[PDB]
């Protein structure tokens, strides 16, 4: 299970989202129909961005405490949207892979 | 005291068993001698004593835990503790006699079965082939429990032959191969229990060959094709090291470069 | 220090063809040529990997003309030819290299009949080989992260639940190409360097460095020029990218050749 926080500000300005997980072994990602925004691996050492968000977020991790996080620079009204966390792992499913998400957060710019 | 590798079946992950299958590894060899780009284990000739084994500590659900020792020349198991009771494959020569003389020496009882570590006869001690017999954590966390109880009365032979093919291919054979470590993290992931399909027996089977052949092959060509198996029962020839490269982990020493 | 053996054995390349003495004549000077793989006893596609690092065809040895770019590649007398000229090296990653140029051994085209030549290492499909008596490039599935299969979707590449589908078959050719099995035409592409690059399926045509691969001992899958890996992007299934991408070993990086 994961929930969202930290979710206005005006044009250029910062704000960070927090991602609490319940249960490290998950692939995690942030989405904002959804599009991919960032994407981390497991163990982090993978950091994947989107092209628009390129060289202003910043994603980052940290398995010790089991939240994730989306540094957000130089914000613009683009960026307005519901920002999503995901996480990818390997059990079983229709998809062959577990997805779990979360609820949202609402960010206004 | 030898060095010690972990592996718990309580909450196993395709992450944790790849952690395991990778540090023991890191331990069974240096990783310096390396022939077209797969490792070798150490010489046996030149390896001190206190550097012939490796330990790797078993444990299950119900807090069984169960200690094999690896040899590390050829990443087989040679014996394993169980509390204060350890038993050992009956051992091919006097040297090899010698040397699990050093293993467990803590230990009150230790016992010499009069059988081999040898598929061929814990298959016919277990009543079962490997083509049978089960793999995954499940099969893992009985072969524990089943290890664990043989000092007290209550595991039969064939049971406990079965729980050594098991460690040996879940652990051993993995080691020497990514592609059973790749089949072991498929059952793990999946949470399913299923015998060994004929590739990786065959792979097991000619682990000793494809290391001479790698070894002594001229730039990666082999002097001989070595025959494998695919998923199905088809077979097919290997004439080049290139396609193992991916397959094989690990090698036996079987000559200098 | 281990036996050297000399095995004679068949050396397969580009789109599968091997190498071939042209219309089985060993006089000296004659182009050695890719040409369909024979079935057969016929000496000029039987090749001696011989212990002085001599590939030898009927007692003659395959020698480069020269020591530039682009010259050919031809059968001649091991003792009259020039020592250099006829030394070769096998790489474990598919380069056949001539040590004194340090050219590597080159079809520059990919129809049978193609001249042979040594050309300026850049790890390009038209510079992979394979020494096999193995005519027939091997199909498999390719399995990756979380247990999925490598799936061709026509232009397209991605990664999807495994189901024994012909689209996730692939035919691993000698000259280190990675084909879908529907179509042994086309090729698994990285049309460049740059990390990121969505690798995609195109035609073999170009044979180029973006379209070689070697399936590492660490389990990556790996583009020799560039020195990037495939890789599940973000380790994302769902986004249906696979990319190069500099290695760091993460699940998303590993596979396996199911065969
Ligand atoms: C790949 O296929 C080729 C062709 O089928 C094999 O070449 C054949 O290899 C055998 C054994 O290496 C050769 O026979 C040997 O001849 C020598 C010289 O007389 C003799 O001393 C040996 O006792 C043996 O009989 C045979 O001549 C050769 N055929 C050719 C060159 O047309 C080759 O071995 C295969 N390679 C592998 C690695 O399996
Ligand atoms: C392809 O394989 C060759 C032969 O193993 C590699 O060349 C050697 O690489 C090592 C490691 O950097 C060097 O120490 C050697 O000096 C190189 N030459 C030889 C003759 O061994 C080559 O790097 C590989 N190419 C790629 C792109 O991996
Ligand atoms: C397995 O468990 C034991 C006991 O909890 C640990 O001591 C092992 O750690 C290893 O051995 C010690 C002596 C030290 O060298 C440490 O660095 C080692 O990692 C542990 N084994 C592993 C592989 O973690
Ligand atoms: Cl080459
Ligand atoms: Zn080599
Ligand atoms: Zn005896
Ligand atoms: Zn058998
Ligand atoms: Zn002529």
């Amino acid at each position: 299970q994961l929930a969202e926080s930290g979710g206005l500000v005006q044009a250029g300005g910062s704000l960070r989202l927090s991602c609490a997980a319940s249960g490290s072994d998950y692939a995690m990602g942030w989405f904002r129909e959804r599009d991919f925004v960032a994407g981390i691996t497991s163990s982090g050492g993978g950091t994947y961005y989107a092209d628009s968000v390129k060289g202003r977020f910043t994603i980052t991790r940290d398995n010790y405490k089991n939240t994730l996080y989306l540094q957000m620079d130089s914000l613009k009204p683009e960026d307005t949207a519901v920002y999503y966390c995901k996480g990818t792992a390997d059990g079983s499913s229709s998809l062959g892979y577990l997805e779990v998400w979360g609820q949202g957060t609402l960010v206004t710019v | 005291q030898y060095p010690i590798i972990n592996f718990t079946t309580a909450g196993a992950t395709v992450q944790s068993y790849t952690n395991f299958i990778r540090a023991v590894r890191g331990r069974l060899t240096t990783g310096a001698d390396v022939r077209h780009e797969i490792p070798v284990l150490p010489n046996r000739v030149g390896l001190p004593i206190n550097q012939r084994f490796i330990l790797v500590e078993l444990s299950n659900h119900a807090e069984l835990s169960v200690t094999l020792a690896l040899d590390v020349t050829n990443a087989y198991v040679v014996g394993y503790r169980a509390g204060n009771s350890a038993y050992f494959f009956h051992p091919d020569n006097q040297e090899d006699a010698e040397a699990i003389t050093h293993l467990f020496t803590d230990v009150q009882n230790r016992y010499t079965f009069a059988f081999g570590g040898n598929y061929d006869r814990l298959e016919q001690l277990a009543g079962n082939l490997r083509e049978n017999i089960e793999l995954g954590n499940g099969p893992l966390e009985e072969a524990i429990s089943a290890l664990y109880y043989y000092s007290t009365g209550g595991t039969q032979l064939p049971t406990l032959a079965r729980s050594f093919i098991i460690c040996i291919q879940m652990i051993s054979e993995a080691a020497r191969f990514q592609y059973i470590e790749g089949e072991m993290r498929t059952r793990i992931r999946y949470n399913r229990r299923s015998a060994p399909d004929p590739s990786v027996i065959t792979l097991e089977n000619s682990w000793g060959r494809l290391s001479t052949a790698i070894q002594e092959s001229n730039q990666g060509a082999f002097a001989s094709p070595i025959q494998l198996q695919r998923r199905n029962g088809s077979k097919f020839s290997v004439y080049d090291v290139s396609i193992l490269i991916p397959i094989i982990a690990l090698m036996v020493y079987r000559c200098a470069p | 220090v281990c036996m050297d053996p000399e095995p004679i054995v068949r050396i397969v390349g580009r789109n599968g063809l091997c190498v071939d003495v042209r219309d089985g004549r060993f006089h000296n000077g004659n182009a050695i040529q890719l040409w369909p793989c024979k079935s057969n006893t016929d000496a000029n596609q039987l090749w001696t990997l011989k212990r002085d690092n001599t590939i030898r065809s009927n007692g003659k040895c395959l020698t480069t003309y020269g020591y530039s770019p682009g010259v050919y590649v031809m059968i001649y007398d091991c003792n009259t030819a020039a020592t250099d000229a006829t030394r070769w090296q096998i790489w474990d990653n598919g380069t056949i290299i001539n040590p004194r140029s340090s050219l590597v051994l080159a079809a520059t085209s990919g129809n049978s009949g193609t001249t042979l030549t040594v050309q300026t290492n850049i790890y390009a499909v038209s510079q992979g080989w394979l020494p096999t008596n193995n005519t027939q490039p091997f199909v498999t599935t390719i399995v990756g992260l979380y247990g999925l299969c490598l799936q061709a979707n026509s232009g397209q590449v991605w990664i999807e639940d495994c189901s024994s589908k012909a689209e996730q078959q692939w035919a691993l050719y000698a000259d280190g190409s990675i084909r879908p099995q529907q179509n042994r035409d086309n090729c698994l592409t990285s049309d460049s360097n740059i990390r990121e690059t969505v690798v995609k399926i195109l035609s073999c045509g170009p044979a180029s460095s973006g379209q070689r691969w070697m399936f590492k001992n660490d389990g990556t899958i790996l583009n020799l020029y560039s020195g990037l890996v495939l890789d599940v992007r973000a380790s994302d299934p769902s986004l249906k990218q696979i990319i190069l991408y500099p290695l760091h070993g993460d699940p998303n990086q590993i596979w396996l050749p199911l065969f």
